């Protein structure tokens, strides 16, 4: 089970870019196609997904590929929303970052007995820019490379 | 006023949670668990209660042994 | 030295009586000078791997701790969504 | 013929005779035999049926035994012929004996005692007085591959022949297919190749009547014969093994599950056998003794079954064992043998007499029929209720305590369909409160409390919350022994949590209260064995019918119910009853853990934190 009414939206979006009824849409029309159904990809992600869909260099994909890509993007988008909610749970002070104090407080909330050195090690390990904490982008990255979700 | 006529069922709260699970998972199909009334009572439609009784009986059959 | 198939003998330099019996005291390994330089560079490189072998093993643990940590909150979060007032 | 009610109409084939009260036996043509314990002739019929029939059910009044070809061969090995057995059955059968049953006995008895296997000079010879059957056996290609041949590929020539040692087990399965079971007869007194051992029985050793009876059944015509003997835990099984070893007085090898069992056996032999300690050696990975001069050896299956490279000394020990000819070998917990690695040990070791002792034989993998040829037919199995009446064993008081599941737990119990569902019902807060109340009750009663929990996490959680010692996976041996000795003597410690390791990995100090929380999933033999091992006869409460107390905490409406019912199948077959108790008086008065709801909610959080990975 994936979607029942959102699949109609994807079909209609495919038909909007397939008014001539050729069965496929241009890959260059995928950028607007994501915008029509609510997706707002970045240019680097657009290039990355064009590389995956168009490994053969055809430039056109059938409805199956478009539907699969749209479902994957929807899943990633709701996953990012849930990760943002989890960060806000971490971000009790609304600072946008999970500092060492925030991590310690939220860990003591669960009653966990993780050592403070381990806490700062976790902060540094998931820290990428070296600011001393973990950012929203870095938290998204650590969730993507997490064990599962 | 809008007052409904159905069937009242009284059982253990574990069975209440079982019925909640059935409604949420829609194992019965359509959402026939219209409204809960008490921690030990529920109010359903008599149309599908018979089949619901079958599913309840199947569960306790699973938690048993055949000789 | 075993990896490089070079003769390697522990240098017995003393003897300790601890534990109620005299026990050998070893001071490194005596290896032929000709292979010595060849033996040294690998060993450091060997260590250069092993320490990294340690580091990854730590990180592989620490990553799991994140999975151990956040998920523990998630259910604690999820429970708050299912019994919260 | 089958009636419409499902009962098989046996009236036509069972002509009743007017000797009703005098004759206590019913002989159904299905092979099942029924005996009335209230009959004045119960004892004689009981003794007769023990040798000839395999027990099935031994409740208070009506006992059911079964007839198998293995039972008939065991009876023949005892020395009973067809005519006397048939006459005794007729004098005891209420109705006429079916001819098909008679024909089945006729077919089995004639083929018994035909093929004999003898081990001499590390060579196995198959011999018979009838070369016609011997020549017929030469036809089987499996036998042809099994029969020892020359290094040139040519088969070798009262006529016998050597047999390949590594092909013995497959031949044994073929013998049943050939309907000619092997005869495991040992020259108890006629042996000259293996010298005797200066080992005797100390006067402190006393043989109980059933023990002596089982030994006499084993030693048919004064000759030791391989077989399987079932003794309840705490019935001096080790004493029986030491007695048999002293009787044979030849080279004796014993196999145990763990080094703790090895030490128990060594202490038993020091306690009863007169053999010098210098001739006693343990082939253990930690305590090593030279195989030279080791008149009696005690080892473990893993040491002999260590397929991977072993220590160089272990190589020498194995070589000495292979060179050594074993007149006698002793195997413990025979139900473990059907495993392939432990079965290979039998091929590895060249032994004449192999006797297996255990408390149970109901393998959930039903790998017992082939076990009849790995060792032999079941020689004896005592009546547990009879030993209860005789006072040899404590009369166990068994209870099944139903703990309703918390609805939040129950909703999650329904939610999970995977193996993670085990933690849901094994961590019931209501079950926790019931356990706490029972522990308080028995501590106020000043009883030894043993809490059995298969799940490691559940056991540790319960022990930590209740502040009691816990035993789990690693269980460093020094700490384990320290805790055990504290439990035996220190009055402050009377509640011990033991994980699955408590079954056979070590001896359990005698207790009176055994509470089982976690189940393997239906191990009707393992948990019954552990229960029998836990509870033993206690002085002071001998007069009372309930001197031992066992309670099983079962989560209601869970899959644990089916597991408990399947598990207690064997114990019910043993005549043990289980009373169901739902309401525990006194819990409301006492204050116990998780009194408030959020405490149980917090426990649910903790358990759910342990996801499917844990
Ligand atoms: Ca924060
Ligand atoms: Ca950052």
């Amino acid at each position: 089970e994936l979607t029942e009414e959102q699949k109609q939206e994807i079909r209609e979006a495919f038909d909007l870019f397939d008014a001539d009824g050729t069965g496929t849409i241009d890959v260059k029309e995928l950028k607007v196609a994501m915008r029509a159904l609510g997706f707002e990809p970045k240019k680097e992600e657009i290039k990355k997904m064009i590389s995956e869909i168009d490994k053969e260099g055809t430039g056109k994909m059938n409805f199956g590929d478009f539907l699969t890509v749209m479902t994957q993007k929807m899943s990633e988008k709701d996953t990012k929303e849930e990760i943002l909610k989890a960060f806000k749970l971490f971000d009790d002070d609304e600072t946008g970052k999970i500092s060492f104090k925030n991590l310690k407080r939220v860990a003591k909330e669960l009653g966990e007995n993780l050592t403070d050195e381990e806490l700062q090690e976790m902060i540094d390990e998931a820290d990428r820019d070296g600011d001393g904490e973990v950012s929203e982008q870095e938290f998204l990255r650590i969730m993507k490379k997490t064990s599962l979700y | 006023v809008n007052v409904l006529k159905g069937v009242l069922i009284e059982c253990d709260p574990a069975m209440k949670q079982f019925l909640l699970y059935l409604d949420e998972s829609n194992a019965l199909g359509k959402k026939f668990i219209i409204q809960d009334i008490d921690d030990t009572h529920v109010f359903v439609i008599a149309e599908l209660v018979n089949v619901l009784q079958e599913r309840v009986g199947e569960l306790m059959d699973q938690n048993a042994f055949s000789l | 030295a075993r990896k490089l198939d070079i003769d390697c003998v522990q240098a017995i330099t003393g003897f300790d009586f601890h534990g109620g019996y005299s026990h050998p005291v070893t001071d490194g390994y005596i290896v032929c000078e000709e292979f010595k330089d060849v033996l040294l560079t690998a060993w450091e490189n060997e260590q250069a791997v092993i320490e990294r072998k340690e580091k990854e093993k730590k990180e592989k643990r620490a990553l799991g701790n994140w999975k151990l940590l956040a998920k523990g909150l998630l259910i604690r979060e999820r429970l708050k969504r299912r019994y919260g007032p | 013929k089958v009636d419409e009610y499902g009962a098989k109409d046996y009236r036509l084939q069972m002509p009743l005779k007017d000797d009703h009260t005098s004759r206590p036996l019913w002989v159904a043509p299905d092979g099942h035999i029924f005996l009335e314990a209230f009959s004045p002739v119960y004892k004689y019929a009981q003794d007769f049926l023990v040798a000839i029939a395999e027990p099935v059910c031994r409740p208070t009044h009506v006992h059911e035994y079964k007839l198998t070809a293995y039972s008939l061969y065991a009876a023949v090995s005892v020395g009973l012929q067809t005519s006397d057995i048939t006459e005794y059955l007729r004098k005891l059968s209420k109705t006429g004996v079916p001819d098909g049953i008679m024909q089945f006995i006729k077919l089995c008895t004639v083929s018994y005692g035909k093929v004999k296997l003898v081990l001499k000079h590390n060579r196995y010879f198959v011999e018979s007085c009838h070369p016609d059957v011997i020549q017929h056996l030469l036809q089987d290609p499996v036998i042809r591959e099994c029969r020892l041949r020359n290094s040139e590929g040519e088969a070798t020539e009262t006529v016998s022949f050597e047999v390949k040692q590594e092909m013995i087990e497959e031949l044994q399965k073929r013998c049943i297919h050939l309907e000619y079971p092997l005869l495991a007869e040992y020259d108890f007194r006629n042996d000259s190749v293996n010298p005797d051992i200066n080992i005797d029985l100390k006067p402190t050793a006393v043989l109980r009547p059933y023990q002596e009876k089982s030994l006499r059944k084993m030693f048919g015509n004064g000759r030791a014969r391989s077989g399987v003997i079932v003794l309840p835990c705490g019935a001096g099984k080790s004493l029986v093994g030491v007695t048999a070893a002293c009787t044979v007085r030849k080279r004796c090898l014993v196999l145990g599950n763990s080094a703790v069992s090895v030490e128990q056996w060594k202490a038993q032999f020091k306690m009863w056998s007169t053999i010098d300690d210098s001739q006693i050696c343990r082939f253990t990975s930690d305590a090593k003794d030279k195989p030279i001069g080791c008149s009696v050896a005690i080892s473990t299956y893993s040491m002999l079954g260590h397929t991977t490279k072993r220590s160089w000394e272990a190589e020498r020990v194995m070589e000495w064992l292979k060179t050594q000819e074993w007149g006698l070998m002793i195997l413990d917990e025979v139900h473990t043998i059907p495993a392939k690695m432990f079965r290979r040990v039998l091929t590895i070791v060249q032994a004449h007499c192999k006797l297996g002792l255990t408390a149970t034989l109901v393998r959930e993998d039903d790998k017992i029929v082939d076990l009849n040829f790995l060792i032999g037919p079941k020689l004896y199995e005592a009546n547990w209720m009879e030993l209860q009446n005789n006072g040899y064993i404590a009369k166990v008081q068994c209870a099944e305590v139903w703990c309703p599941m918390s609805p939040e737990f129950y909703r999650e119990y329904v939610a999970i369909k995977t193996k993670k569902r085990i933690l849901l019902y094994t961590m019931n807060p209501n079950k926790f409160r019931a356990c706490q109340f029972l522990i308080k009750f028995h501590e106020r009663r000043n009883d030894k409390i043993i809490v059995f929990a298969d799940n490691v996490f559940a056991l540790k959680e319960y022990a930590i919350r209740l502040n009691k010692p816990y035993i789990y996976g690693p269980t460093s041996q020094g700490e384990r022994m320290q805790i055990l000795q504290n439990f035996k003597h220190n009055p402050k410690i009377n509640t011990i949590f033991i994980s699955k390791v408590g079954d056979t990995s070590f001896d359990l100090p005698e207790a009176n209260v055994l509470i089982q929380i976690s189940s393997h999933g239906g191990s009707r033999r393992q948990e019954a064995q552990r229960l029998g091992r836990v509870l033993r006869a206690k002085k002071g409460m001998v007069a009372e019918e309930y001197n031992a107390f066992f309670y099983s905490l079962v989560s209601q409406d869970t899959q644990e119910m089916a597991y408990s019912t399947k598990r207690q199948r064997f114990l019910v077959d043993q005549g043990y009853s289980f009373k169901v108790i739902t309401k525990l008086a006194g819990m409301e008065e006492e204050d116990l853990a998780f009194s408030t709801k959020e405490e149980q909610q917090q426990l649910l959080q903790k358990v759910l934190a342990a996801t499917d990975l844990d």
